[PDB]
């Protein structure tokens, strides 16, 4: 594994993390933003406080961070610190009491190509309009809006990796139902 | 002068905690992993969260952290700390709380033969989705699940340890002189399983895992009595 | 702040935050402690606890921390972070929750005879 | 973004920006800082503890002219991202607050314009002391 | 301030925290610990807690960390912080829901002969079985386990201060009467 430490120290020497990843400013970063949803772990009705476990999968190119596996012994792929890079900063728009913004750093997965996937865990507490007019039999349709918090779209543009949140290690839940999810 | 000293410095001066202990790329760095539960401090129905202190304990190789003992004045063993070395980042997945890691990063002990153990103790809070049907007669299957949080099954795999006579500890481990039950829960079963998944054409990178399954049982005297 | 650039790289080239200003051994250092209380939260009779807001107002000398103003284009005065600065560590003792220290660090005054004022906020749940 | 990484370093390791000192030419001058508050949603009004908890947006506006540069000059860029570490902050905090949180929740980036501008928008929760007229 | 300056500097020079505080790698550490209980905040029953405020006074030797005092102006003990240097990594083996170990890591005094007294408070939240037979006139025999967590008797070696822990500045209980106290 020298070679990756060779490769490490070769791809950090002169970098910056505060500099969008790309080779020309007038460029836009494309991230392709995914949730996953592993729980819902309460909706709290009085306060209007939808909390979730999720994951944020978050995949982006960053043009300084590419190598030619041949040149350090047919690695491919790494891990590295997410604090070292420069990662887009999404926000939950409608936060209610919790976390804004990522706050559990876990290690990138980086490709030779440059392409970077970064799939943090979150516990999201968002605001939910809840109408009460049918409970106990009632219907919530409750939304959480991400975005990049300082960057606007001619600089950083953010598409979803699927037309639906990915439910596939959904828990089950003791109180709600999920009949309809998407993502726009 | 020491010769700890010497040896840290023979040990550490050129070694890279962030990368694997692996010559080459496409070899796995094997795992032996122990849990041993020394509480079982509560499980929470309202909230649907069991609350363990337990402490893992993580053996592997370090083929760059190899020294004989009597090049270095008979030492066998190394304390240092957990940060200086690298570690295969094992996380609760399950946890309910967003607490991964463990509550105390405690010394490494590097063994001569670049063996590596990590005994690290930690606070669970942990998902059991509680089966109400027969409360306050029930009993509960709550699980403990551990894998690495950065590593895929090609680069991490798990083992379970051994006692002393070699037989595989497939469970969760307790000292029964030290352990004082939960005043309301019985620890009935506690069988552990490895398990691999995700290997297919389509999925791509293979993934791992170990659960561990507390078949816990409800002591029910005080709601026989008060209610 | 040029001038206020040139006075901290003077005070602070060879100042160590961990040792205690005393020009001589067997110097003691005086604290000059007061509290101003901003609320009086709660007292719960349950848990015995009374729960504050309140500044405290620490003053002392430092005498690695004096200039003369009129080489100094006539700064009489510095506002530095807490940390940069030798601290006394005046705790609250008798606290219920485990906490000792103050709620924000913020920043000290000096001025330029060595004078040092603290005023940090501070949350405290003491014993009662 | 070889022309942001050339401007970041011209900004700060060619000028040397100290972010310890306020932006003034003189000590006796003042830094005037503009505040305005948007309230994303109130939380609650907890009567018994007597704390109002809030969820709002801090826009920070201030001049910093040791931050300017000609856009012309660097590749016509106009705004630059930093994080809130590398400038001189006006360090506001709720002072009426009765948790211990003085301060914002997320330091998010500034924004700095080439005129010299700096716009800071950090999000926070706040809980603050709100006294209750029970009549 | 400038000799103790100077002192310092010296002293943390080549200074290594990771190793033993010994001469020589066969000698043992001997740590003397003296617990003090400072309040019983707390008997839950229920979860079998017992919620303690104490002090850890802890003394050892320190072989690389003295001086003459004629050297450095008579300076004969010093304060410095307990992160720069090696320290006992005592644990409380019974633990319930708090902190394993030592988190407040408050000042070591330093004599120049290089003893080190440490004494950092800490809560402890430990468990204990809890006999409810005789309640509300039950005695409860409660504990508190601790050691070195990742060193054996043959490296580092502890022994009690004193036969009984120091009650001297404990804060009377409007709910318990501690009867007896002794470490083993
Ligand atoms: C306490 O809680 C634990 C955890 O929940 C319980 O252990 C789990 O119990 C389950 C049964 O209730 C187990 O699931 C069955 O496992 C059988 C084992 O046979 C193997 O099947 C493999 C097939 O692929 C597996 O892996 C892929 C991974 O991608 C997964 O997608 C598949 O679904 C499957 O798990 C095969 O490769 C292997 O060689 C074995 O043959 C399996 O046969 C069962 O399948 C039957 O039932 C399902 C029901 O949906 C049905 O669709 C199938 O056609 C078939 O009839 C189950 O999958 C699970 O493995 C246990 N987990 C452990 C032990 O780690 C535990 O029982 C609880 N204790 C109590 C209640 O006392
Ligand atoms: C650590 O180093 C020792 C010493 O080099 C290794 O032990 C040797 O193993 C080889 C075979 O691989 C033998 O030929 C030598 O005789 C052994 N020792 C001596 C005296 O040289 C040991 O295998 C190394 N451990 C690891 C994990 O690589």
């Amino acid at each position: 594994s020298e070679h990756e430490t060779r490769l490490v120290a070769k791809l950090f020497k002169d970098y910056s993390s505060v500099v969008r990843p790309v080779e020309d400013h007038r460029q836009v970063v494309e991230v392709t933003v995914g949730l996953q949803l592993i729980q819902l772990i309460n909706v709290d009705e009085v306060n209007q406080i939808v909390t979730t476990n999720v994951r944020l999968k978050q995949q982006w190119v960053d043009y300084n961070l590419k190598w030619n596996p041949d040149d350090y012994g047919g690695v491919k792929k790494i891990h590295i610190p997410s604090e070292k890079i420069w990662r887009p900063d999404l926000v939950l728009y409608n936060n209610a009491d919790g976390d804004f913004a990522i706050v559990k750093f876990t290690k990138v997965l980086l490709q030779y190509t440059g392409h970077i996937t970064w799939t943090p865990p979150a516990i999201f507490k968002s605001y939910c309009e809840i109408i009460v007019t049918h409970f106990p039999f009632d219907e919530q349709n409750c939304s959480m809006k991400l975005g990049t918090w300082t960057y606007d779209g001619s600089v950083v543009a953010i598409n979803p990796e699927s037309d639906q949140p990915d439910l596939s290690n959904f828990m089950e839940s003791g109180e709600w139902v999920i009949k309809e999810s998407r993502g726009w | 002068k020491n010769e700890e000293l010497r040896l840290y410095h023979h040990l550490f001066n050129n070694y890279d905690p962030g990368s694997r202990p692996v010559r080459e790329p496409e070899d796995t760095v094997t795992i032996s992993l122990k849990v041993t539960l020394t509480n079982l401090i509560s499980l929470n129905e309202k909230e649907e969260t069991l609350t363990t202190s337990v402490w893992i304990g993580i053996d592997w190789q370090d083929y760059r952290l190899n020294y004989s003992k009597d090049d270095f004045g008979g030492i066998e063993t190394l304390r240092v700390p957990s940060e200086l070395v690298w570690l295969p980042e094992i996380v609760l997945e399950n946890n309910i709380d967003g607490q991964f890691g463990v509550a105390y990063d405690a010394n490494v002990l590097v063994y001569e033969g670049g063996s590596v153990t990590w005994l690290p103790p930690a606070i669970y809070r942990s998902v059991c989705a509680v089966e109400v049907t027969y409360f306050p007669f029930d009993w509960q299957n709550c699980s403990l699940i551990f894998r690495s949080q950065t590593y895929n099954a090609e680069e991490v795999e798990f083992t379970f340890a051994v006692d002393n006579d070699g037989k595989t500890i497939n469970k969760i481990d307790i000292d029964t002189e030290a352990y004082t039950e939960n005043g309301e829960w019985a620890i009935d079963f506690c069988p552990g399983v490895i398990r691999r998944h995700h290997g297919g054409a389509t999925d791509g990178p293979g993934e791992t895992d170990v659960i561990y399954s507390l078949i816990i049982r409800r002591k029910p005297l005080f709601y026989v009595i008060n209610i | 702040s040029e001038a206020e650039g040139r006075l901290r790289e003077k005070l602070f080239s060879g100042y160590d935050s961990s040792v205690r200003p005393a020009r001589e051994v067997g110097d003691r250092v005086r604290v000059s402690v007061g509290l101003i209380l901003a609320q009086l939260i709660s007292l719960n009779e349950k848990d015995e606890e009374m729960s504050t807001k309140v500044y405290l107002d620490l003053e002392w000398t430092d005498y690695r921390l004096s200039w003369d103003p009129a080489e100094h284009d006539g700064i009489d005065s510095l506002r530095i972070t807490a940390e940069s600065v030798w601290l006394p560590d005046v705790v609250l003792l008798n606290n219920n929750d485990g906490n000792f220290d103050v709620a924000l660090d913020i920043s000290v005054v000096v001025s330029s005879d060595g004078s040092v004022r603290w005023q940090p906020p501070g949350i405290y749940r003491s014993s009662c | 973004l070889n022309e942001e990484e050339r401007l970041i370093r011209h900004l700060f390791q060619e000028k040397g920006y100290n972010k310890e000192l306020r932006p003034v030419a003189h000590k006796e001058e003042s830094v005037d800082v503009a505040l305005a508050l948007t309230l994303s949603n109130l939380i609650s009004l907890k009567e018994v503890e007597e704390t109002l908890t809030t969820n709002v947006w801090i826009e920070h506006g201030w001049t910093d002219n040791r931050l300017k540069w000609n856009a012309e000059e660097f590749g016509n860029i106009s705004v630059l991202r930093l994080p809130p570490d590398m400038v001189w902050l006006p360090e506001i905090v709720l002072e009426n607050n009765n948790d211990g949180s003085f301060q914002i929740s997320y330091s998010c980036n500034v924004l700095v314009y080439h005129y010299g501008f700096v716009y800071w928008l950090p999000p926070a929760i706040f809980r603050s002391s709100c006294p209750i007229s029970v009549t």
